[PDB]
C-alpha cells in the first residue's frame, strides 16, 4: 500500500498535472513565428537578446520571436525553432549589391536539416526604394545579375494596377530568383510565399494570417492523404 | 595585435609534462577492474535490490 | 610582427604534435584486448516520466539519486520523484526558451538558462514553501548552453559567446572569465575534485580550465565537427567528447593526446549527450537516430540499444550510485532505463 | 421460436444460395483488410501522427471490418459446407442471438466510424485554426459501445433475432410486431443519419477545398496536387458509402412499414422479399471490402509503397 | 509566516460555534491544515485535517458528524464549525500547516492557540512512560517514547514527530521523521529509534530549552499524541 504521505504526494502530483494541462491548453491556441533577416532589411518595422512581440488578428494570436545578436552562423540555436509555424524572412529588395548575400542566407536557411518542414514568408521589403531606383535608371540590375538582361516578364502574369514595365520586370526577376532557390529542393512540406510589401502597409499582418492558414491546411491535407 | 597572447598560451600548454599512453591505459584498466564490482549496471542486481523494480 | 607570431605558433603546434606522437608508445585497444568484454548489456524502461507538453532539452540527476530535473520548451522546469514518478515541483520559467538545467549538489537551488542570456537560480527550500527566482546572473552576450553548480554559492556557466564564466551567487558577479575559444561553447562538466573542468567548443576543440588559476592548460583536438557534450571519467584523469561526426572520443588529461575513438560505420547521426557509469566501464551516449547506444569505454564495442523514444534524444545522465540512466527526448517523455 | 424451416430448391441452391458468394467475398475482404493493416503498421511505426485522431479512427475501422468479415465468413462458410446445423448442435439458440448481435455490431460500427472521420476531416479543413491520441481511442470505444448496446437491445426485449433465408444466417426479424418495427426503424434511422452526416460533411469539405484550389493562386505557389487528390478521395467515399448502404436501410424501413405486413401471420416471408433482402445485404457487404481500398490503398503514397 | 485563530469563547452545551483561522506570509492554498486540540489537563489531540484543495478531509473518531473543516484559498482562511458542543470539547485549538512531498517538513509551524470553554479500536496506543525528568543546565538528558505498533513502513521511513511546547507558548516542531532535525532548532537535539522505541537526547540544556515534549505518529490516521514529558 501507500502511506498517507505517499497519497498526499500523489494528490499534489495530480494537481500539478492539472495546472500543466490548463497552461498547455491556454498556450496552444497562439502561433509562434520566427522573424529572420539582415540589418539592411526592415525586420522590426513590419507588423504594427530575445525580443518577442505579440499581436492578434481575426481572434488569432501570433508571437513573433526576433532573436538577435547571434550573427554569423545560426546553427546551435535554430534547433529551438523546429516547431514554429513559419519563418518570416525579410530582405531589402532595393539593394542590388546585397541581393546575392540575401540569396546565400536564404539558401542556408532553406536547406537546413532542422528546418526541413517549415515554410518561410519572403516579404520582399522596401518596394518604394526599388521602384524609384529602377525608374531613375542610374543603377542597373544586369551589372550583378547578367541573366536579367535576357529576362522578360511572364506573359501570363497579372501586372500591377499601374506599375511600369521596368519596375515589374525587376520585381518579377527578384521574385523568380528567390522562388527558384526555393524549389531546388524540398519537394513536399516546403513553400516560399513571396509577398511583395512596401515600407508602410496596414494590410501586412493579414498576409501572415493567410499564409499561416494555408500552411496549416496543407500540412493537414498531407497527413490525411499520406495514409 | 593580440597575436602574442596565442603564442604565450601555446607555449604554456606545451610546457606541461606528459606521461606515456601505456601508463594511462594501465591506470584506466586497473581502476575499471577495481570498480567493476561496484557497478550495478554492469552486473544486473537482483530485482529485490532494484528500487525501480515493479 | 604578424609573421613572427604566426611562425612561433606554427613551431609550437609542430612541437606539441611531435611530443604527442612520441608519447604514443602503445594504444588502449591493444592493451585492453587481453581483458574479457562484457556481453550484450540489455536494459528496459523501468519507469516512464511524462506530463511535459513540449520538447525536453535538459536534465540533471539529484545528489540523492532519487530526484531529477527536466527543462522543457514550454517554460517549465519539473523536479520529479523517479523512485515513485511523482512530480515534486513544477517551476514556470519566465522565458519559454531554456537550453540547460542544473541541480545543486545540496538540493537547495536549481539553475536554468537558454537564449535569454540570463542564468536564473531558484531556491527550493523557501520559508514560505513556494519557489521563486533566488538570483538572476547576467553578463553573457550569447545564449547560455551549459551550466553546473560548482558549489552552493559558486556556479560555472558556459554561453555561446565563446567564453565561460564562474560567478558568485551571493554577490551575483563574474568572479572569473575564461576566453580563448574560437567557437560557441556547448559542453561543460565538473571534475570530481571541482578544481578543473573541460569545455568543448564549436571549433572541434576541448579546453581544460582551472577554477582557481583560470588559465587554459591543455587543448584537445581531433573531431571533424562541433562538440556537443563532454563528461569526465569517474577516476577523473580522463574524459569523453561527442560531436556531430557520429563518433565519440576519449582523451586522457595526463597523456594530452587522444586515447580512444568509438564508431561503428553504420551510424551517421550526431551525438547529443554522453555519460559515464559509476565504474567508467560504459560510455552511454545519445544520437539523433532516436536511440542510445551502450558504448564500451574500455573496448569500443557496442553492447545494447535503448530504443524507446520517438524523436531526438537531448539529455542523458547517470546517478551517483550508478543505478539509473534516465534520458530525455523531444517526444516530451523522460525514461529511466535499467 | 428462433429456428424456422425453409424450402430451398436445387436451382436456387446452385444459382443464388450457392456458398461461392460468401466464400469469395470473405476471402477478398480478408485480403484487402490484411493489406490495409500492413500499410497501417508502417504508418503508425513512422510516428507522423500529430493529428493522430484520424489515424486512430481509421485503424479502428479497419480492425472492425477485419474481425467482422473473419467471424461472419467463418460462420457462414461452415454452415454452407454442412459442418454443423442450427437444429442439430444449437438447441441453445443463444448461438443465433450471438450471430445477430455480432451482425448488428459489425454493420453499425463502420457507419459511425465513417461519420466520426467525416467530422474530423471537416474540422481539419474548413477551420484549420483549431486543435492527444487518447480522446480518439475514447471516441472509438464509445462508438463500439453504442453499436454493441444497440446490438444487444433485442436480448433484453425490444427486437427479435430469427433465422433468415436460405438458412445460413439469422438477423433482425421483419414483421408487424411492434418491437420488431421499432428495432427495424431504429437501425434504419441510425444508418441513414450516419451516412447523411458523412455525406453533408464531406460535401462541405469538398466545396471548401475546391474553392481553395480554383481560388486564384496567382502564381500557383505550389501544384494543387493534394488539394485535388483529397477531393477525389472524398468524392469516392460518398458514393462508396451511399450507393452501398442507402439501399438496404431503405428496404428495411419499407418492409417494416409497408402495409399489409410482409411477414405472414405464421412468420413466413414472401419469397420475393427474402430474395430482395439477400441481394441487398450482399450488395451492402461491399462497403466493408471497399473501405480499406478507398481509405488507404488508392492513395498515391500507399500505392507506391505497395509497388514491387 | 503567521497563523492567527479566533472565534473562541464561552458556549453552552448543545450549541454551535465557528472558529476562524487566518494565514499570511505563505502560500496557504499549497499547504494542508490540521486542527490540534489540547485539553486543560490532557495533551495534544488531533481533531481534523484538510488536504490541499480540500480533496481529502479526515476527522478524529472522537468527533464524528459534528466537526466540519473548510478552507477558502482566495480568502486564505480556514473554518472549523462545531455543532452540539459538549463539556469534553473544552480545550485550546491550534492551526498547523503541513506540506506533503519528498523531503518536506510536515507540521513546520503552529498557531498561537484559541481557547474554548463549555459550561455545564485499531488505533496506535503510543505511550510516554516518562512523566517528569528534572535536570540542570549544562547536563545531558534523554526522553523515551514507546509505540504499540512498528512505525516503520516498507518504504524505510519512520513516521515520528517530536514537538516541544514551552510554557506560555504554542507547541513547536523539533524533529520530523525521527532522523532529520527541524529548521532553526539547535543541533544538540538528537533523535534515534529502532522501530518500537524512540529516544531524544540533548547534550546540553538551556533556559529556553524547557517545556513539554510530545511524540506523534503520522503513519496512518487518526494521529495519536503521547502522554507528554515535562522537564524541570
Ligand atoms: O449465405 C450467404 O451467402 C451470406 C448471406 C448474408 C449473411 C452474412 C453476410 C456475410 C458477409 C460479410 C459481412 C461483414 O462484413 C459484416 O457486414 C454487414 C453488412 C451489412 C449488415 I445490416 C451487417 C453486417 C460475407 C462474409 C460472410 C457473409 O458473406
Ligand atoms: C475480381 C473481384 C472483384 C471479384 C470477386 C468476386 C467474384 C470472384 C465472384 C462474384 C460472383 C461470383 C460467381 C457467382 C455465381 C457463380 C455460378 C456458379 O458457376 C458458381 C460460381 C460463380 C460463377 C461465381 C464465381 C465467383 C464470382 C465471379
Ligand atoms: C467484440 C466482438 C467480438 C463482439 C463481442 C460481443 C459479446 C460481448 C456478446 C456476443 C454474444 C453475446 C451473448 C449472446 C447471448 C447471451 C445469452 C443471455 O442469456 C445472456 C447474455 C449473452 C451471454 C450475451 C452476452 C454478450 C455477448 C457475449
Ligand atoms: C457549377 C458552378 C457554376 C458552381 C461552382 C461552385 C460551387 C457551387 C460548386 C463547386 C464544387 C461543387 C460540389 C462538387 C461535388 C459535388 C458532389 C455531387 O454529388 C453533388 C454536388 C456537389 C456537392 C457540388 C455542389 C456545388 C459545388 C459546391
Ligand atoms: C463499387 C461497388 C458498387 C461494388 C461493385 C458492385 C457489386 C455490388 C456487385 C458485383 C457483383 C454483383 C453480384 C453479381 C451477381 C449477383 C446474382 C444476382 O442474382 C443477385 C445479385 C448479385 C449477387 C450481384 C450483387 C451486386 C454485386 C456484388
Amino acid at each position: 500500500t501507500v502511506s498517507a504521505e505517499d497519497k498526499a504526494a500523489a494528490e499534489r502530483s495530480k494537481m500539478i498535472d492539472k495546472n500543466l494541462r490548463e497552461d498547455g491548453e491556454k498556450a496552444r491556441r497562439t502561433l509562434r513565428l520566427l522573424l529572420l533577416g539582415a540589418d539592411n532589411s526592415g525586420k522590426s518595422t513590419i507588423v504594427k537578446g530575445i525580443f518577442e512581440t505579440k499581436f492578434q488578428v481575426d481572434k488569432v494570436n501570433f508571437h513573433m520571436f526576433d532573436v538577435g545578436g547571434q550573427r554569423d552562423e545560426r546553427r546551435k540555436w535554430i534547433q529551438c525553432f523546429n516547431d514554429v509555424t513559419a519563418i518570416i524572412f525579410v530582405v531589402d529588395s532595393s539593394d542590388y549589391n546585397r541581393l546575392q548575400e540575401a540569396l546565400n542566407d536564404f539558401k542556408s536557411i532553406w536547406n537546413n536539416r532542422w528546418l526541413r518542414t517549415i515554410s518561410v514568408i519572403l516579404f520582399l521589403n522596401k518596394q518604394d526604394l526599388l521602384a524609384e531606383k529602377v525608374l531613375a535608371g542610374k543603377s542597373k540590375i544586369e551589372d550583378y545579375f547578367p541573366e536579367f538582361a535576357r529576362y522578360t516578364t511572364p506573359e501570363d502574369a497579372t501586372p500591377e494596377p499601374g506599375e511600369d514595365p521596368r519596375v515589374t520586370r525587376a520585381k518579377y526577376f527578384i521574385r523568380k530568383e528567390f522562388v527558384d532557390i526555393s524549389t531546388a529542393s524540398g519537394d513536399g512540406r516546403h513553400i516560399c510565399y513571396p509577398h511583395f510589401t512596401c515600407a508602410v502597409d496596414t494590410e501586412n499582418a493579414r498576409r501572415i494570417f493567410n499564409d499561416c492558414k494555408d500552411i496549416i491546411l496543407q500540412m493537414n491535407l498531407r497527413e490525411y492523404n499520406l495514409v | 595585435a593580440q597575436a602574442r597572447k596565442l603564442v604565450e598560451q601555446l607555449k604554456m600548454e606545451a610546457n606541461i609534462d606528459r606521461i606515456k599512453v601505456s601508463k594511462a591505459a594501465a591506470d584506466l584498466m586497473a581502476y575499471c577492474e577495481a570498480h567493476a564490482k561496484e557497478d550495478p549496471l554492469l552486473t544486473p542486481v537482483p530485482a529485490s535490490e532494484n528500487p525501480f523494480r515493479e | 610582427e604578424l609573421d613572427q607570431l604566426r611562425q612561433e605558433a606554427e613551431q609550437l603546434k609542430n612541437q606539441i604534435r611531435d611530443a604527442r606522437k612520441a608519447c604514443a608508445d602503445a594504444t588502449l585497444s591493444q592493451i585492453t584486448n587481453n581483458i574479457d568484454p562484457v556481453g550484450r548489456i540489455q536494459m528496459r524502461t523501468r519507469r516512464t516520466l511524462r506530463g511535459h507538453l513540449a520538447k525536453i532539452y535538459a536534465m540533471h540527476w539529484g545528489t540523492d539519486s532519487r530526484l531529477l530535473v527536466s527543462a522543457s520548451q514550454d517554460g517549465k522546469l519539473i523536479i520529479w520523484d523517479s523512485y515513485t514518478t511523482n512530480k515534486v515541483h513544477a517551476i514556470p520559467l519566465r522565458s519559454s526558451w531554456v537550453m540547460t538545467c542544473a541541480y545543486a549538489p545540496s538540493g537547495n537551488y536549481v539553475a536554468c538558462g537558454g537564449l535569454d542570456n540570463i542564468c536564473s537560480i531558484y531556491n527550493l527550500k523557501t520559508r514560505e514553501g513556494n519557489v521563486r527566482v533566488s538570483r538572476e546572473l547576467a553578463g553573457h552576450t550569447g545564449y547560455l548552453s551549459c551550466c553546473r553548480f560548482l558549489d552552493d554559492n559558486q556556479i560555472v556557466t558556459s554561453s555561446g559567446d565563446t567564453t565561460c564564466a564562474l560567478w558568485d551567487i551571493e554577490t551575483g558577479q563574474q568572479t572569473t572569465t575564461f576566453t580563448g575559444h574560437t567557437g560557441d561553447v556547448m559542453s561543460l562538466s565538473l571534475a570530481p575534485d571541482t578544481r578543473l573542468f573541460v569545455s568543448g567548443a564549436c571549433d572541434a576543440s576541448a579546453k581544460l580550465w582551472d577554477v582557481r588559476e583560470g588559465m587554459c592548460r591543455q587543448t584537445f583536438t581531433g573531431h571533424e565537427s562541433d562538440i556537443n557534450a563532454i563528461c569526465f571519467f569517474p577516476n577523473g584523469n580522463a574524459f569523453a567528447t561527442g560531436s556531430d561526426d557520429a563518433t565519440c572520443r576519449l582523451f586522457d588529461l595526463r597523456a594530452d593526446q587522444e586515447l580512444m575513438t568509438y564508431s561503428h560505420d553504420n551510424i551517421i547521426c550526431g551525438i547529443t549527450s554522453v555519460s559515464f557509469s559509476k565504474s567508467g566501464r560504459l560510455l552511454l551516449a545519445g544520437y539523433d537516430d532516436f536511440n542510445c547506444n551502450v558504448w564500451d569505454a574500455l573496448k569500443a564495442d557496442r553492447a545494447g540499444v535503448l530504443a524507446g523514444h520517438d524523436n531526438r534524444v537531448s539529455c542523458l545522465g547517470v546517478t551517483d550510485d550508478g543505478m539509473a540512466v534516465a534520458t530525455g527526448s523531444w517526444d516530451s517523455f523522460l525514461k529511466i532505463w535499467n | 421460436p428462433c429456428f424456422r424451416p425453409t424450402n430451398i430448391t436445387l436451382e436456387e441452391r446452385r444459382l443464388i444460395a450457392s456458398p461461392w458468394f460468401a466464400a469469395s467475398f470473405c476471402v477478398v475482404g480478408l485480403a484487402s483488410n490484411l493489406l490495409a493493416l500492413s500499410v497501417l503498421a508502417g504508418a503508425r511505426q513512422g510516428g507522423s501522427h500529430t493529428r493522430s485522431s484520424f489515424l486512430t479512427f481509421l485503424c479502428g475501422l479497419v480492425l472492425t471490418d477485419f474481425l467482422g468479415l473473419l467471424v461472419t465468413g467463418t460462420i457462414v462458410v461452415s454452415q454452407h459446407a454442412a459442418l454443423f446445423e442450427w437444429h442439430a448442435v444449437d438447441p441453445g439458440c443463444r448461438l443465433c442471438r450471438f450471430m445477430g448481435v455480432v451482425m448488428i455490431f459489425f454493420g453499425l460500427s463502420p457507419l459511425l466510424l465513417g461519420a466520426a472521420m467525416a467530422s474530423e476531416r471537416y474540422l481539419g479543413i474548413t477551420r484549420p485554426f483549431s486543435r492527444s491520441q487518447r480522446r480518439a481511442w475514447a471516441t472509438v470505444g464509445l462508438v463500439w459501445a453504442a453499436a454493441l448496446a444497440l446490438g444487444l437491445l433485442p436480448l433484453l426485449g425490444v427486437g427479435r433475432y430469427t433465422v433468415q433465408y436460405p438458412g445460413s444466417w439469422c438477423f433482425l426479424t421483419l414483421g408487424a410486431e411492434s418491437g420488431d418495427v421499432a428495432f427495424g426503424l431504429l437501425f434504419s434511422m441510425l444508418g441513414g443519419l450516419s451516412v447523411g452526416l458523412s455525406f453533408l460533411l464531406n460535401t462541405v469539405s469538398v466545396a471548401t477545398l475546391c474553392h481553395v484550389y480554383h481560388g486564384q493562386e496567382a502564381a500557383q505557389q505550389r501544384p494543387r496536387d493534394s488539394e485535388v487528390e483529397m477531393m477525389a478521395q472524398l468524392l469516392g467515399i460518398m458514393v462508396v458509402a451511399s450507393v452501398c448502404w442507402l439501399p438496404l436501410l431503405v428496404f428495411i424501413a419499407q418492409t417494416v412499414l409497408r402495409n399489409p405486413p410482409a411477414m405472414s401471420p405464421a412468420g413466413q416471408l414472401s419469397r420475393t422479399t427474402e430474395k430482395e433482402l439477400l441481394i441487398y445485404l450482399r450488395v451492402a457487404t461491399w462497403n466493408q471490402i471497399l473501405d480499406p481500398w478507398v481509405y488507404i490503398l488508392f492513395r498515391r503514397a500507399v500505392l507506391r509503397r505497395l509497388q514491387p | 509566516v503567521q497563523l492567527v485563530e479566533s472565534g473562541g469563547g464561552l458556549v453552552q452545551p448543545g450549541g454551535s460555534r465557528k472558529l476562524s483561522c487566518s494565514a499570511s506570509g505563505f502560500a496557504f492554498s499549497s499547504f494542508g491544515m490540521h486542527w490540534v486540540r489540547q485539553a486543560p489537563e490532557k495533551g495534544l489531540e488531533w481533531v481534523a485535517y484538510i488536504s490541499s484543495g480540500s480533496g481529502t478531509i479526515y476527522y478524529a473518531d472522537t468527533v464524528k458528524g459534528r466537526f466540519t473543516i473548510s478552507r477558502d484559498d482566495p480568502k486564505n482562511t480556514l473554518f472549523l464549525q462545531m455543532t452540539s458542543l459538549r463539556s469534553e470539547d473544552t480545550a485550546m485549538y491550534y492551526c498547523v500547516r503541513s506540506i506533503y512531498y519528498y523531503g518536506s517538513s510536515p507540521f513546520d509551524f503552529w498557531g498561537q492557540g484559541t481557547t474554548l470553554t463549555v459550561s455545564s479500536g485499531s488505533d496506535i496506543v503510543m505511550t510516554q512512560a516518562t512523566s517528569s525528568v528534572p535536570v540542570t543546565p549544562g547536563e545531558s538528558v534523554s526522553i523515551s517514547c514507546r509505540s504499540s505498533k512498528s512505525l516503520l513502513h516498507s518504504n524505510g521511513n519512520t513516521y515520528l514527530y517530536w514537538f516541544l511546547q514551552r510554557p506560555g507558548q504554542s507547541p513547536q516542531l523539533l524533529i520530523y521523521r525521527m532522523s532529520n532535525l527541524a529548521s532553526g532548532v539547535p543541533d544538540r537535539f538528537s533523535g534515534s529509534g529502532s522501530g518500537t522505541a524512540f529516544t531524544l537526547t540533548i547534550s546540553r540544556l538551556e533556559a529556553e530549552d524547557v517545556g513539554v515534549y510530545y511524540c506523534m505518529q503520522h503513519l496512518e490516521y487518526p494521529l495519536t499524541f503521547g502522554a507528554g514529558t515535562k522537564l524541570e
